[PDB]
């Protein structure tokens, strides 16, 4: 029930050097793969079942 | 990355005959047609 994702995954961590003011990741198929963390500002990593 | 992205329901099935068996068939034909 996040800030605009409402996803369902096994999100662990993102080790990529993401740009500061960028929250929602995308790919070649226009699929969300990143979440801005409201507290630690740590980007997560969407991954399905 | 796209090959690992197709989790929307689209898959690829492997062929029944492995290449190492097609090679055996080709070798058998070559031996038969040369001997």
């Amino acid at each position: 029930n996040f800030n605009g994702l409402t996803g369902t995954g096994v999100l662990t961590e993102s080790n990529k050097k993401f740009l500061p003011f960028q929250q929602f990741g995308r790919d070649i198929a226009d699929t969300t793969d990143a979440v801005r963390d409201p507290q630690t500002l740590e980007i997560l990593d969407i991954t399905p079942c | 990355l796209i090959c690992a992205q197709k989790f929307n329901g689209l898959t690829v099935l492997p062929p029944l005959l492995t290449d190492e068996m097609i090679a055996q068939y080709t070798s058998a034909l070559l031996a038969g047609t040369i001997t």
